[PDB]
C-alpha cells in the first residue's frame, strides 16, 4: 500500500501568510504523466471538501488562492492569501493502485 | 444540484448489524461510482471500498473484507453499505462519496454510527 | 374514370384508366428485425471502440451474432487512447461480411504473461469515474521494477480466421519511456507466416487529444486456420487479450442511421427505414440490406394497363449494392474516394435512365395494342 | 428543298427537310474568361512549383484568385532542387477544388528562428545568375558553429484549413552532414492532433540530377480550424516560411492545355478552347470547366423536324466530370490508372450509345407521325 | 417450316421461319497458338517464380517471345525461399503488356563481384536433389572471413526500360546474421535518379515455411533509357544477375487456365478455349485475347430474317477487355478489389441489357415491317 | 576441402551400451542455420545406408534408437539401447562445399 | 519401390578402358541426380562426383578429373561411369547414389573393378 | 553574339555627380543580374553590387552603400550607375558585369571616371 | 567578409614550366558540395576574362591546358604547358556570401 505522510503536523499561519501543506508518498503515485493525487478539505462536523484533484487541477467552485503542485512522490499544497476560512483539515489521497489511501491531516489554524 | 442524502444516526451493540442508506439525486445514479469512506474521530479517513453502479461489482480493502458488504437498488439512487457485525472496533463516521476523476467529489452527511 | 396518369416517349401526362406504381416511396422509420434476427446496435461508439473492447461499450461484449450492424452518425466512444489505427478503412470492410463472432482469449491473463504486471489503466478511458482500459488489449507493465522481453505464440486451433488486434505505445517524453518500460531503444515484432512486421516508439510531444500527449497507435491482422503468430517485445507492448473467431456471411453490412430500434419484422432495410412492399423499384436509399426494391432516382414511374380516356429485364441485370456513406474512406484517399463516387453515381444514373425508358416504352405499344383493336372491332 | 439528312433505327441517310444539330464540334483556340474572373496561368510551372514558389514562378505568388488553373503540358520549372513529393498527386486532387487562397506567414523569418540562419541557397534554384531557393520554405543551417534543436508550433487562427509544406534534406556525403547540420544521427518530427510522422536522413550518392547528389522530400499536410501543428527537429530541416489558408470552391479544376491565353468572356471552357453555344452536345474535349454541352463521341447527330422528300431525359442524367489527363497517377499506381481509364472510357460508350439510340428513337417516331396525317388528309 | 424461334418486346418464343444466331457458345477446349505465335507457358510456375528464375522454372528461362501469358491456378514453384514480395501484383501489371524479353547480365558473376563470393544455395530452392538458388539472382557472402562493403553501377545503354530486380535477407538468429555478414547493423540502399531507398534487415523467428524461419523480400524497379541505379550495401544483399530489357506490346495478357495445350491456329482466345467463329457475341469468357466476339450474360439471343409462321453499334462502343482472375489484388487490397468487380460486372449487366434490347428492338420493327406489305400486295 | 575427423578409431560396446560416435569438421558445415552433415551405416559387403541426414532428421525406415545433433563443426551419433545388429562402420559426411567429403570410419563392435 | 541395379564385377588390366551402368527404376529419373562414390577396400568412401539427371552436366571432383566421365541414358534410366584409362590405383567398388536432400539415400550393389 | 557596351571616360571635379552606363546587346536583358565591379589602379577589383534585372531590387557593400545607386532601363538594355557625390576617392574604372552561374562571364569596356 | 589570400605576390615562370596560383579563403566557400570559387584572368588595359567557375568547372571558349581543383578553404590554379599569350594577372574570387571578394592577384610573367 502506498503510505503518504503529512508534513508538518500542524502549521501555524497568520492572515496574509503561506501555508505550504506538503505529503510525500512511499511509491510513486504517476502513471503516463498522470500524477493520481486528490487534496481534501475537512471543516470539522462536516464532510471533506474536494479542492484539487491531479495533482494541480483546482475544482470548480474553489476559490483560486489554493494551488497545489508536484510530480512523482513530493506533492506540495500552497495557500496565500490565508482568508480566515480556512480554518480546516487538510488531507491529500492517492488514486494509483488499490486500496485509495489518505493522509495523517494537517490542521490550518489562523493566529 | 447535486446532493447525497443519508440515513440517521444509529445506536447498535456490538453482536447486531447496521444497514446506511446513501439517496443520490440531481444526477443519474449509473455511469457514476460509490466510494464509502470511514471517518473514525482520533484516526483519520480510511477507504472502505467502492462499488460499481453500472455493473454491481464491489471491491474491497483486504481490511475491510468478510464483514463489509456493500449493496445496490438501482431502481430509485440508493447505495448501501451493511457490517456483519458490528464490533466494538468501526465505531465512527460513514460517508458516501462519488467518482467523477478518480476522486471524491461529492459526500454524504455522514451517518455516526456509535456501538454501546 | 380515375385521375390517374402515365408519361410517354414522344407526349407525356397522359390521362388513362388504369396504371400500376412500380415505386415504393415510403418507409416506416424505425430500425425493424431482419428475418427474426435482430441487428447489432453499436449506439454511441465507433467500428474502433467495439472491436477494441471500450469501457463505455461494455454491453456490446455479450451479443456475437447480428444481422447488421447499426452505427450512428458522429459516434463519440470510440478509441479512448489518442492514436492512428492502421487500416481502420479496410477493417470496416472485412467486418462488413462477418456475422458471427466467438470472443475467446488468445493469451489469458493470470496465466499467460509471467514476469509483467496487466494493471495498466488510463485515465482517458475511464468508466464510472475511476480510470480503466480496453477490455480486449492488455496494457503491460513493469513487476519488481523489471520489464524483461516477451515472447508468445499461438497456433490457431479454431477452424476459422482469427483476427488479432494489438497496440504500440508512443510516449510524451523520454522520462515517461523510462519510468514504464526501462528502456529508450525499445522495439515489437509481430511475425507470422505471411506476414512480419517491426515497430520503434516515437517520443514526440502531441497536442492534448483527450488530455494525453502520447498516442498508441493499433494494428491487427487476419490469422489462417493452422497459422501461428508470434508476439516479441522489449517495451511498448499493448499486448492482446481477447480475439475473434471470424464466421463469414454474404447478405451483412455496417449501415449508418439515426433511426429508432423498434420490435417489427420485416425484409428490406434501409438507413430511413425498412420497407414492406412487393414493387419493384424504390426511391428511399440505395444502401439496402435484404431482399429489396432497386433503387431509382426517379419520382413517377408507372406503366399503364387499360386504354386512355380523352420490366423483369432490368430487375435481372441491376445485381449491385452500395454501401458507401461517407465512412469508407480516408483523408489520403480522394482520388478513390472521387472514384467511388463517380462509379455509384453512375450506375444509378444508367439504371435510372433503362428503368424510365423501358416503361416510356411499355406505355406507346400498350396503348396502341389497346388502341388497334377498337378499329378491329 | 434542303440536303440535311438523318439517321434513323433500320435506314440512314434518310434525305429530309429540316433538321436541329444537337453537337458543337467548333471552338475559338484560346483559354477565355470563365464569366469575368481570369484563370490561374501557371506557364512554365508545374503544380509543385506553384506551391513551393519556384524562384521562375515568382509572378504568381501576387494572384490569389482565379477561375481554373492551366498547367502546360511538359512543365519544365518545378522542383528544383531533386527530390521525392510526398503525396504529389493526392495534393493536386485537393488544389482542384481550392478557389482561392492567402499566403500568409506560419514562422516568419527575422523572428520566428533565433539561434539559426536562414539563408540557405543552392545553385539547382538559381534566378538571375544568383543561386536562391524556394518562396515558401527555408532552409535552415548553422549560427556560430552551432545547430541546435529547433522547436515550434502553430494555431490555427485563420478559421480555415491551412496548407502547410515542409521538406527534409538528404545529403550526399557524410562529410556533408556534418559540415551543415553538425550531427550525424538527425531527425525530423512534425506531429500534430491527428497526424504524426518522424524523418530520419538517408545519407547516399545518388545520379546527378540538375547537379545534385543529394534530395530533399517534400511533405504536405493540412491543418485543421483551431488545431496546432508542432515541428521539432535535430537537423535536416527546410523549414516553413509561407502557408496557404484554403477556401473551397465547386466549379473549378486543373486543365492541362497549350492554348494561347486571350481576353473573352465564355460560359464553357476545354483543354483546346472556350465554347459559346446552346447545342445540348459537343464533341471537343470531355474535360469542361463551367456549364457546357455533355461530351459524346459522335460526328453525327440530328433530330428530324419536318417530313422527309424522296432529348433533355440524357442531359439531366449524366451529370460526370472527367478530370483525367494523365497527371492523375503514379509509378505504382497502374492497376488504379487502368481501373480509371476504364470507367471514363465506360462512361463515355454507354452514354454516347444512350444519346444516339435516343436520336434514333425519335428519328422513326416523327417521321412515321408526319406520315400519319398524310392519309387523314 | 423450320422450329427457330425468337424474342420480341411484349411477346416471347414467336415461331419464324428463318434466325440468325448471334451467339458463339462452344469451344475447342485447348490452348492453341493466337496467330502462329506460341504462347508462353509458365506450367507449375508462378509469375515471381519466373522472373526470379526458380531452380525448377529452367526450361522458360530460353523463350523470350510469347503470344499471352498461360499461368496455373494454385502454382506450386515460385518465390522457393520464403518471403514478401513488394508490389508483386503492380509488376503482374506491367508484365501483361510486356511481349518481348533480352535477358542479360547487368552486373556479371566472374568478374562483377570482387572480395565476395557468389556461391550460396539454399535447401529451400533444391534442383535435383542439390540445394540451388535462383537464376537471376545472386547470394553474396563473405569471402577470406570478411564481407566488405559494396558497390556497382550499371548506365541502361538498351534503349530500352530495364526491369532490374533484387532481394534484401532477413536472418532468424542474430548468430546466424554474424556468420554470415559478419555485422549486426547493416544496410542495402538501392538509388538511382528517380528512385531512393534504404532497407534495413529484421532478425525476429518466424513460422517456419518451406523449413527456414528466416525470410528474405523481393524488390524491383524500371530503368529508364539512360539512367543509372547505384547498389550499395554493408550486407544482407541478394545480389542482381540477370535482368530483363521490356518491349511493351498492345495485345497481350496473363490468363489463369487449365487446359491442354494444343497446336492450333486461332484467331481468339479464352481460359477456357480458342473460339474460331465469325459471330458477333458469345458467352464463354468475358477474359479474351486476340480479335475476339463481345461477351454478352446470355443465352438465347437470335435477330429474326423472315416472316412469322402462325447490331454494328453495339459492338462499336463496347470496347472495354476484363482481365481480372483474382490474383490482381491483395490481402490489404479488398476496398479496390471490390470497387474492380463492381466496374466489371456493371459493365457485363450494362452492355448484356444494351445488346438484349437491341435486338428486343429490332425483332418487332422486322415483323411489322414484313407485315406491313402483306396488305399492300 | 573441409576434412572430417571421426572420433574415437573403433568403440568397445556392450548390449545396453550407450555408444557416441563424433566427427569434427574443420570448417563449418552449415550456412543460414542448415547443418550439411549426413551420417551413414555400411555393413560388410554391402552399401552404406543413410541415417540421419543434415544433422538431426532421422530417415524414415530407421529405427528410433538412431539420434544425431551437433551444430557448427562439432557433431555426435548417440546409439542406444545398443541391439546386437548395428555390428558395422559409420561414416559422416558433409553435403556443405563440393567435393563432398566422408569420414575415416567407426566399427561397432557388440561384446 | 525404389532400387539401383548396376553392373557386374569386371577384370581389366591396367591400360584399357571400363563403363559401369547403373540402372534405376521405381521413381522418375530427372528430378533426382546420380552420385558416385568410390569404395576402396582399406582406404574408405571418396566422392568422385555427381551428374545432373535433368540437364546432363557433370561436376567431378580434381582428384578424379580427366580421367573419369559420366554419361546418361534418359531414354530408359541408366547412368554410366567411364575411367579412361584404368591404372593399378582406383582398384575399388564403385557405388551409383541418388540425391534426394543433398545425401545419397539409394545405393547399388556395387561394381567390384579388379585390375589385373 | 553576347557584347555590353559602356560610355566613354569622364572627367569630373569633387562635389559633382557622373553617370556610367552598359548598353547590354545579344540576350535577354531580364533572366540576367547586371554587377558592377570598381578596379582601381593599384589597388585591386572591389565589388561595388549587383542588381536584379528581372525585380530591380539593388544590393549594394557597405563600403559603397548611400552615395552609389544602380538603376535600370528595361525597355532597352541599359543598366546605370550614379554617384552621389564623388571624392578624390573611387578615381577607377568601372566594369558591368553579367550573372551567369555565380560568376562574371561578359564584362565591358570599361569606364575611366577621372576626378580632377 | 571571406577574405582571400593569393600565393605567391607574383610567379616566375618559364615557356614548357607549370605555373601554380593558389588562394587560400578565410572562410569556407562551399555550402552542399558546391565550391563557389571563380577564376579571372585580365591582361593590362583589358576587362577580366572568367577561366575556370566553381571551381574546377573551364568556361567555353578558354583553351584546356587551364585547370583548377581544391575543396572547401584551399583552392589551386595550374598552367601547363605555359604558352606567351599567358602574361596577365590572375584573380580568385568568392560567390558563396555576399559581398562578393576577390583576391590580391598574380602577375604570370614569362621569361
Ligand atoms: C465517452 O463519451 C463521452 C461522451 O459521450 C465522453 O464524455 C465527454 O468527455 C469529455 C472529456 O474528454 C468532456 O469534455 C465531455 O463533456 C464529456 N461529455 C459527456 C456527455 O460526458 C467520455 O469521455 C467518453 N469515454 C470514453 C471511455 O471514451
Ligand atoms: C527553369 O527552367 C529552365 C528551362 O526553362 C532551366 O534552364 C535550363 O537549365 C539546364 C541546366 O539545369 C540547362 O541545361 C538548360 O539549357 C536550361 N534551359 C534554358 C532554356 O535555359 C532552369 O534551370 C530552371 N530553373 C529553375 C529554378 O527551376
Ligand atoms: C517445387 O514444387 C514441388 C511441388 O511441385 C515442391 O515439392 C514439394 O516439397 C515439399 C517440401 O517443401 C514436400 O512436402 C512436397 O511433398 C513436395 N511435393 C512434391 C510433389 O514433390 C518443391 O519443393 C518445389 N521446389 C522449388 C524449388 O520451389
Ligand atoms: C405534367 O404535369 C406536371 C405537374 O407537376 C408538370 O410539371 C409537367 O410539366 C407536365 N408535363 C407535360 C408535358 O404536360
Ligand atoms: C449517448 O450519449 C448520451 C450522452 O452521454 C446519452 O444521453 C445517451 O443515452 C447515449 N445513448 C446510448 C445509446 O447509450
Ligand atoms: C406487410 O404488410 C402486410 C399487409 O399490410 C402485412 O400483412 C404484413 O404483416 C406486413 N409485413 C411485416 C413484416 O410487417
Ligand atoms: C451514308 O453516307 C455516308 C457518307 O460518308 C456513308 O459513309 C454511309 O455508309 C452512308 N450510309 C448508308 C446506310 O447509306
Ligand atoms: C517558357 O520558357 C521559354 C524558354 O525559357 C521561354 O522562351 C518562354 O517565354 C517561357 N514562357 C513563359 C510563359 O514564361
Ligand atoms: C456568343 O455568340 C453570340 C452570337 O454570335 C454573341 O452575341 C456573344 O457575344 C457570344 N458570347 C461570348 C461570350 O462571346
Ligand atoms: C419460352 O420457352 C421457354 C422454354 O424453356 C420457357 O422457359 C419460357 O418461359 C417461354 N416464354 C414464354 C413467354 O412463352
Ligand atoms: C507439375 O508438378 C507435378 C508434380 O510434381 C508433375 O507431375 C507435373 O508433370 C508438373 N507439370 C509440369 C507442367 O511440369
Ligand atoms: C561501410 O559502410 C558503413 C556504413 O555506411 C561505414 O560506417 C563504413 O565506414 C563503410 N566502410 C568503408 C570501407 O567505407
Ligand atoms: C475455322 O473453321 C473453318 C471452317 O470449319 C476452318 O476452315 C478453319 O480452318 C478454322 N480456323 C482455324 C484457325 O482452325
Amino acid at each position: 500500500d502506498i503510505v503518504l505522510t503529512q508534513s508538518p503536523a500542524s502549521l501555524a499561519v497568520s492572515l496574509g501568510q503561506r501555508a505550504t501543506i506538503s505529503c510525500k508518498a512511499s511509491q510513486s503515485v504517476d502513471f503516463d504523466g498522470y500524477n493520481y493525487l486528490n487534496w481534501y478539505q475537512q471543516k470539522p462536523g462536516q464532510p471533506p471538501k474536494l479542492l484539487i484533484y491531479a495533482a494541480s487541477n483546482l475544482e470548480s467552485g474553489i476559490p483560486a488562492r489554493f494551488s497545489g503542485s508536484g510530480s512523482g512522490t513530493d506533492f506540495t499544497l500552497n495557500i496565500h492569501p490565508v482568508e480566515e476560512e480556512d480554518a480546516a483539515t487538510y488531507f491529500c489521497q492517492q488514486s494509483n493502485e488499490d486500496p485509495y489511501t489518505f493522509g495523517g491531516g494537517t490542521k490550518l489554524e489562523i493566529k | 444540484q447535486i446532493q447525497l442524502v443519508q440515513s440517521g444516526p444509529e445506536l447498535k451493540k456490538p453482536g447486531e448489524t447496521v444497514r446506511i442508506s446513501c439517496k443520490a439525486s440531481g444526477y443519474t445514479f449509473t455511469k457514476n461510482g460509490m466510494n464509502w469512506v470511514q471517518q473514525a474521530p482520533g484516526k483519520g479517513l480510511k477507504w472502505v471500498g467502492w462499488i460499481n453502479t453500472y455493473t454491481g461489482e464491489p471491491s474491497y480493502a483486504d481490511d475491510f473484507k468478510g464483514r463489509f458488504a456493500f449493496s445496490l437498488e438501482t431502481s430509485a439512487s440508493t447505495a448501501y453499505l451493511q457490517i456483519n457485525n458490528l464490533k466494538n472496533e468501526d465505531m465512527a463516521a460513514y460517508f458516501c462519496a462519488r467518482m467523477v476523476r478518480d476522486a471524491m467529489d461529492f459526500w454524504g452527511q455522514g451517518t455516526s454510527v456509535t456501538v454501546s | 374514370n380515375s385521375t390517374d396518369t402515365v408519361d410517354t416517349v414522344l407526349e407525356k401526362n397522359v390521362t388513362v384508366t388504369h396504371s400500376v406504381n412500380l415505386l415504393e416511396d415510403s418507409h416506416n422509420g424505425k430500425l425493424c428485425l431482419l428475418k427474426g434476427i435482430a441487428p447489432l446496435q453499436l449506439g454511441n461508439c465507433s467500428v474502433a471502440g467495439w472491436i477494441l473492447g471500450n469501457p463505455e461499450c461494455e454491453s456490446l461484449i455479450s451479443k456475437e451474432s447480428w444481422s447488421y450492424i447499426v452505427e450512428t452518425p458522429n459516434p463519440e466512444n470510440g478509441t479512448c487512447y489518442p492514436g492512428y489505427f492502421a487500416d481502420y478503412e479496410e477493417l470496416r470492410e472485412q467486418l462488413s461480411s462477418v456475422s458471427s463472432f466467438e470472443r475467446f482469449e488468445i493469451f489469458p491473463k493470470e496465466s499467460s504473461w509471467p514476469k509483467h504486471t496487466v494493471t495498466g489503466v488510463t485515465a482517458s478511458c475511464s468508466h464510472n469515474g475511476k480510470s480503466s482500459f480496453y477490455r480486449n488489449l492488455l496494457w503491460l507493465t513493469e513487476k519488481n521494477g523489471l520489464y524483461p522481453n516477451l515472447s508468445n505464440s499461438y497456433v490457431n486451433n479454431k477452424e476459422k480466421e482469427v483476427l488479432v488486434l494489438w497496440g504500440v505505445h508512443h510516449p510524451s517524453n523520454i522520462g515517461d519511456q523510462r519510468a514504464i518500460y526501462h528502456t529508450e531503444n525499445a522495439y515489437v515484432s509481430v511475425v507470422s507466416s505471411h506476414y512480419s512486421r517491426r515497430f520503434t516508439p516515437e517520443i514526440a510531444k502531441r497536442p492534448k487529444v483527450r488530455g494525453q500527449e502520447g498516442r498508441i497507435n493499433y494494428y491487427w491482422t487476419l490469422l489462417e486456420p493452422g497459422d501461428t503468430i508470434i508476439f516479441e517485445a522489449n517495451g511498448n507492448l499493448i499486448a492482446p487479450w481477447y480475439a475473434f473467431a471470424l464466421s463469414r456471411g454474404f447478405g451483412s453490412g455496417i449501415i449508418t442511421s439515426n433511426a429508432p430500434m423498434n420490435e417489427c419484422d420485416a425484409k428490406c432495410q434501409t438507413p430511413q427505414g425498412a420497407i414492406n412492399s412487393s414493387l419493384p423499384f424504390q426511391n428511399v436509399h440505395p444502401v439496402t440490406i435484404g431482399e429489396c426494391p432497386k433503387y431509382v432516382r426517379s419520382t413517377k414511374l408507372r406503366m399503364v394497363t387499360g386504354l386512355r380516356n380523352i420490366v423483369n429485364s432490368v430487375i435481372e441485370k441491376m445485381n449491385t449494392q452500395f454501401t458507401a456513406v461517407g465512412k469508407e474512406f480516408n483523408k489520403l484517399e480522394r482520388r478513390m474516394e472521387n472514384l467511388n463516387k463517380k462509379v455509384d453515381d453512375g450506375f444509378l444514373d444508367i439504371w435510372t435512365y433503362n428503368a424510365e425508358l423501358l416503361v416510356l416504352l411499355e406505355n406507346e405499344r400498350t396503348l396502341d395494342f389497346h388502341d388497334s383493336n377498337v378499329k378491329n372491332l
